[PDB]
RNA sequence: AGCCUCGGUUGGCCUCGGAUAGCCGGUCCGGGGUCCGGUGCGGAGUGCCCUUCGUCCUGGGAAACGGGGCGCGGCCGGAAAGGCGGCCGCCCCCUCGCCCGUCACGCACCGCACGUUCGUGGGGAACCUGGCGCUAAACCAUUCGUAGACGACCUGCUUC
RNA sequence: GCUGCGGGAUGAACCGAACGCCGGGUUAAGGCGCCCGAUGCCGACGCUCAUCAGACCCCAGAAAAGGUGUUGGUUGAUAUA
C-alpha cells in the first residue's frame, strides 16, 4: 500500500469498486478517492486490513492534498430535538445528510488533479469504472492482484 | 456485481473414529488441494448462510428469511489443502455437504 | 453443477472409490457408459468371483435377502454403495446424487464426459495383466440388453461423428478467417500476456 | 516409434524437483533408474537425477562416456544449445505459461477488453465464409 | 397480494479409439503417400459469453448479419429417458448495442454483516379481468359363480 | 476383579495410557483409497500373477514333501586343442 495504488472496496458499501490511495491519515485509516466521473464514490475513508491492493502504480507524488481535512473531517453526527417518541424520524434522518460547497469544493479540488493522471495511462478510466468480481475459472489463491 | 467470496464445502467436524469435536469444523474450499495453497486463506471469515421462515433483521435494508452463522479459518488441516474453521456457534449437522462461502474481509496480501 | 463421467477405460473400485468421496461432499455425479468399467484379473477370476457372490443367498426366503443385480450400472451403483454410509440418512440423501446409466441417453449424449485419470486402466494396470471388461462379464451372468446396447451405441457413435466433422468444418472456417484478417487485428496484448 | 532415446550426450528439462526447469546433459545411465546429469552452463551441479524426473529433448551432443566439465561445456558452447533453445515451439509455450502465471489483475482486464474485439471480427467473418461456402455448395 | 420448503451466486451445444502411439492438414488412387504440430497450444493448467453502475453531446476502427421477440410460415433436425437450436421470406422499428478518446450529470448515505444470481425457484387454498373448449367415472346396494373362510375376483339391467 | 479413555472392525486380561469441568498446541500405540480424520507425496529400491493370491503379537487357521513358475546365492565340472 504505497502513495498512488489501487484498491479494492471488499466489505464497503460499493461492494468492490477499484479506488485510487492517497495518504495514511493519523488514525491509522486508509483516504482514498475514485474519480466520481469514472465510479460514484466521494473521498472516503476505508480500513487497512479491508482493501486488497493491486499490483498496479499511478505517479500522484504531486498530489498536493489539503491539510484541513483530517479523520475529523469525516464523521457522522446525529442530533434529535424531542426526548421521547414521536411520528417523525428524529427529524434528522428523514431528510438525510447534503452538506455542500465543502464536500464539492475539496473534492473538486482534488480530482482535477489526479485526472490528467489517470488519462496518461491508455487503459485505466475504464479499468477503475469497471469492478472487480470472481468468476468460476480463477481463485485468489493462485490470482496475482 | 459478481461473487465476491471463494466456495468451500463442509465436510464434517474435527473428528477422530468413534468421537467427534463440534467446536471445530473443517472445510474443503474449491481450488486448493496442497498443503502450500491455503496459507492465503488462513485467518478469512467465513459464513454459513441459510434461510429460515421468520424474517429477521440484515444490517442493511429491510428484514429478510436469511440468516448466517459466522466463523474463521484457524489453521491448516493435513496436505490435500483442507482447512479448519471455528465458527461462534458450532455448525448445525445438516449443514455436511453445503457451502459457506469464505470472504475475504481480512486481507494481508 | 453436475460431473458427467465417462465409464469405459476406468477400473472398477478406482472409479467408485472417487465417485463415493465427491457425492458426499454435494457434487452430483452421473456415470455414464458403465458397459466399458474394465476390471483387474483374468475374467475367469472375477466371472468366479461373481459366482460365489450369487451364491450367497438366504436360506429360508430368497426373496427377502441379498438382491443380486445383473445390469453393470447397477453393478457400479452396488460397488459404490458399498463405500457410501448408506445405512444412515446422510448416506440415504446422497445416494440419489449419483446416477449410474447404462449407454449415453438422450439426456447426456451432448454433454462433454469428464475422464478421472486417477482410474485409468492405462496407468492403473501394467500392459501386460489381464483385464475384464464389466459388460461382458454381466452379459454372461442374466444380462440381456447388451445388443440393443451396442446398436444403440453404433447409432449415436454414427451421429457424433457428422458432429465432430461439422465441428472440424467450422474450426477449418475459423483458422481461415484469423489468417484472412490480418490487417485490423494487432492484438500485441493477447501475444505478449499469451492467450 | 521412438525417436528419443538416453544417452551419452542426450540433454533433458527437468520436469519436477529442486532443479526444476532448466536443462541437463545425460552424462552416462547408472542403474536404469537414474543417470548422472552435468548442465554446465545451465547453472547446475553434478549429480544423479531418476530418469522419471526428467524430460527428454530432440538435440544430442557428442561427449565421451564419462567426461569432465571442462570438455562437456565446450561441446555445449560448440552445439550453441541455449541461444537456440529459444528459437522452439516449446520453450516458447513454457514461457507462455509463465507469463499467463505472472498475469496482474490490469493485465487481465486488458486481455479481457481486447478478446471483445478480437473475437467479435472473427466471429463476423467466419458468418461470411460459411455462407459463402453454402453458396458455393448450392448449385 | 400473501403462505410452506430447502439449495444454488455465469453458462462449457458431444467424434471413436490406442497408450511400443496418435492429432491436424490433404494432391492422387473407406485405406495408402506427403506436409505441420507432438511432455498435447485447432491445447479443459483450455476456449467462447464475459469482471457491466446508469444517462447525454461529440470523434477514430469494426460492423451491412442488422438487435432483443407477447409475432407468422416452411423442416421436425432428434426416440435410449425427445423440445431446444439453425436457416429463409416479413413484421413496431433500429446504424452511441463492440474497442479507444472526449465536455457534463445522477442515493457523493458520511469505514463496516445476511450484497449482487438460472426466481415470470417447487408445492398447496382462493381473489378481479380476456379468449378457446369439456359436460364423467369409481365405490356401496343388487345379481351372477368360470371365484369364494370374510374381503377379493369373473358377469347383467334397454323398455325392446 | 477395584478401571474408565485412544488403537486391535468386534472384545476381561493385548498395545499406549490411567480419569474434576473447559479452550489452544503436541504426542504415545495405531493409521492416511471410500465407509472414517489424515499421503490428493509428479515418494525410493526390489519381489509377486493365484481357475482357492496376499494383507499386522495375543487373534481365530496348518504340516511333512514336491515345482524345467520366476527371483538371488554356494560348491563344482566342460568349451576356439
Ligand atoms: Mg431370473
Ligand atoms: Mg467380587
Ligand atoms: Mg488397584
Ligand atoms: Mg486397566
Ligand atoms: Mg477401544
Ligand atoms: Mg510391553
Ligand atoms: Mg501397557
Ligand atoms: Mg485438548
Ligand atoms: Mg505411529
Ligand atoms: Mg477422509
Ligand atoms: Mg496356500
Ligand atoms: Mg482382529
Ligand atoms: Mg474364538
Amino acid at each position: 500500500i504505497t502513495p498512488g495504488t489501487v484498491l479494492i472496496i471488499l466489505t464497503g458499501r460499493h461492494r468492490g469498486k477499484r479506488v485510487v490511495f492517497l495518504k495514511q491519515l493519523d488514525s491509522g485509516l486508509l483516504l482514498v478517492t475514485g474519480p466520481l466521473v469514472i465510479n460514484r464514490v466521494p473521498l472516503r475513508r476505508t480500513h487497512q486490513k479491508f482493501v486488497i491492493a493491486t499490483s498496479t502504480k499511478v505517479d500522484i507524488s504531486d498530489v498536493k492534498i489539503p491539510k484541513h481535512l483530517t479523520d475529523a473531517y469525516f464523521k457522522k453526527k446525529q442530533l434529535r430535538k424531542p426526548r421521547h417518541q414521536e411520528g417523525e424520524i428524529f427529524d434528522t434522518e428523514k431528510e438525510k445528510y447534503e452538506i455542500t460547497e465543502q464536500r464539492k469544493a475539496d473534492q473538486k479540488a482534488v480530482d482535477l488533479q489526479i485526472l490528467p493522471k489517470i488519462k496518461a495511462v491508455p487503459q485505466l478510466q475504464g479499468y477503475l469504472r469497471s469492478q472487480f468480481s470472481l468468476t468460476n475459472g480463477m481463485y485468489p489463491h493462485k490470482l496475482v492482484f | 456485481s459478481g461473487r465476491l467470496w471463494c466456495k468451500a464445502i463442509f465436510a464434517g467436524y474435527k473428528r477422530g473414529l468413534r468421537n467427534q469435536r463440534e467446536h471445530t469444523a473443517l472445510l474443503k474450499i474449491e481450488g486448493v488441494y496442497a498443503r502450500d495453497e491455503t496459507e492465503f486463506y488462513l485467518g478469512k471469515r467465513c459464513a454459513y448462510v441459510y434461510k429460515a421462515k421468520n424474517n429477521t433483521v440484515t444490517p442493511g435494508g429491510k428484514p429478510n428469511k436469511t440468516r448466517v452463522i459466522w466463523g474463521k479459518v484457524t489453521r491448516a488441516h493435513g496436505n490435500s489443502g483442507m482447512v479448519r474453521a471455528k465458527f461462534r456457534s458450532n455448525l448445525p449437522a445438516k449443514a455436511i455437504g453445503h457451502r459457506i462461502r469464505v470472504m475475504l474481509y481480512p486481507s494481508r496480501i | 453443477q453436475v460431473l458427467v463421467l465417462d465409464g469405459r477405460g476406468h477400473l472398477l473400485g478406482r472409479l467408485a472409490a472417487i465417485v463415493a468421496k465427491q457425492v458426499l461432499l454435494g457434487r452430483k455425479v452421473v456415470v455414464v457408459r458403465c458397459e466399458g468399467i474394465n476390471i483387474s484379473g483374468n475374467f475367469y477370476r472375477n466371472k468366479l468371483k461373481y459366482l460365489a457372490f450369487l451364491r450367497k443367498r438366504m436360506n429360508t426366503n430368497p426373496s427377502r435377502g441379498p438382491y443380486h443385480f445383473r445390469a453393470p450400472s447397477r453393478i457400479f451403483w452396488r460397488t459404490v454403495r458399498g463405500m457410501l454410509p448408506h445405512k444412515t440418512k446422510r448416506g440415504q440423501a446422497a445416494l440419489e446424487r449419483l446416477k449410474v446409466l447404462d449407454g449415453i441417453p438422450p439426456p447426456y449424449d451432448k454433454k462433454k464426459r469428464m475422464v478421472v485419470p486417477a482410474a485409468l486402466k492405462v496407468v492403473r494396470l501394467k500392459p501386460t495383466r489381464k483385464f475384464a471388461y464389466l459388460g461382458r462379464l454381466a452379459h454372461e451372468v442374466g444380462w440381456k440388453y447388451q445388443a440393443v446396447t451396442a446398436t444403440l451405441e453404433e447409432k449415436r457413435k454414427e451421429k457424433a461423428k457428422m458432429h465432430y466433422r461439422k465441428k472440424k468444418q467450422i474450426l477449418r472456417l475459423r483458422k481461415q478467417a484469423e489468417k484472412n484478417v490480418e490487417k485490423k487485428i494487432c492484438k500485441f496484448t493477447e501475444v505478449l500476456k499469451t492467450n | 516409434v521412438f525417436r528419443r532415446y538416453v544417452e551419452v550426450g542426450r540433454v533433458a528439462y527437468i520436469s519436477f524437483g529442486p532443479h526444476a526447469g532448466k536443462l541437463v546433459a545425460i552424462v552416462d545411465v547408472i542403474d536404469q533408474n537414474r543417470a548422472l546429469v552435468d548442465g554446465p552452463c545451465t547453472r547446475v551441479r553434478r549429480q544423479a537425477m531418476p530418469f522419471k524426473c526428467m524430460q527428454l529433448t530432440d538435440f544430442i551432443l557428442k561427449f565421451p562416456h564419462s567426461a569432465r566439465q571442462k570438455y562437456v561445456r565446450k561441446a555445449w558452447e560448440k552445439a550453441d544449445i541455449n541461444t537456440k533453445w529459444a528459437a522452439t515451439r516449446w520453450a516458447k509455450k513454457i514461457d507462455a505459461r509463465e507469463r499467463k502465471a505472472k498475469m496482474t489483475d490490469f493485465d487481465r482486464f486488458k486481455v479481457m477488453k481486447a478478446k471483445k474485439m478480437r473475437n467479435r471480427i472473427i466471429k463476423t467473418e467466419v458468418k461470411k465464409l460459411q455462407r459463402a461456402a453454402i453458396l458455393k455448395a448450392s448449385p
